[PDB]
């Protein structure tokens, strides 16, 4: 029983919309809407820097 | 020359060979037995009741 060898997947897969998104994340820039983007891993340092309510 | 044909000095020392030789299979088939993709079910593919693809 040799290993088995599936057939490739089709064309069309998730890592489009996981490149683009988290690309969205990143690099800034504006958005359609409004004035301008925030990359992710700095948002996050403005939210403990400004804080949520608590109780 | 008594009781035996001409050939089987021949055959005795083949056979004596030809004994070891099946002996030595024998351990053979049984440790690839022991260890076979059927026995250990490697590279089995299981059917599950729902057809799940990962």
């Amino acid at each position: 029983p040799f290993t088995p060898q599936p057939a490739p997947v089709t064309g069309n897969t998730y890592r489009t919309y996981v490149n683009d998104a988290r690309t969205l994340l990143n690099s800034y820039g504006y958005t359609m809407e409004g004035k301008v983007h925030i990359p992710i891993d700095r948002a996050m340092d403005l939210i403990v820097e400004r804080g949520l309510p608590v109780r | 020359a008594q009781i035996f044909p001409r050939n089987a000095n021949l055959l005795s020392r083949l056979s004596i060979f030809a004994l070891v030789l099946l002996v030595v299979e024998g351990i053979l088939i049984l440790g690839v037995y022991f260890r076979s993709n059927y026995f250990r079910q490697v590279n089995v593919a299981i059917e599950q009741p729902v057809a799940f693809s990962h």
